[PDB]
């Protein structure tokens, strides 16, 4: 939900928007989208990808958002595909938001986080 | 926290 695409409630062009992504109940604020606004600002689709081939890919990060570790916690099949985004998750290095939480909230969701990379609108 | 799907990256075509 970021960059032009906020959610329904976005007059970016004929989407119908109805059914979004996953929503925060208890927790993982703004703060998960920005990880992922983050890595796709630093990620990279590699020629490899199809329309939903994707990666889990675990990180590690510090109190500052500060990455301090980012693997590939669930393969695509695609190193260049999984990797790519490793070196997305990397790249970001450090994210906001991670300091306005609880440590015990940030330990829970964002010392370790998931991003799922799962591209939109390839070539094939 | 729960995996959020990233679809998005390099400023592509």
């Amino acid at each position: 939900h970021m960059r032009a695409l906020a959610e329904l409630l976005s007059d970016t062009t004929e989407r119908q928007q109805a059914l979004a992504d996953e929503v925060g109940s208890e927790v993982t604020g703004s703060l998960d989208d920005l990880i992922v606004n983050l890595v796709s600002q630093q990620w990279r689709r590699p020629p490899s990808a199809r329309n939903g081939m994707s990666v889990e890919v675990l990180i590690e990060m510090l109190p500052d958002g500060t990455i301090t570790n980012a693997s590939v916690s669930r393969s695509s099949g695609d190193k260049p595909f999984d990797s790519s985004a490793v070196a997305a998750v990397r790249n970001v290095g450090r994210i906001p938001e991670m300091q306005q939480l609880p440590r015990a909230t940030f330990d829970s969701l964002y010392r370790q986080r998931r991003i799922i990379f799962k591209p939109e609108d390839l070539s094939l | 926290a729960d995996p959020l799907v990233i679809s998005s990256g390099n400023d592509r075509a």
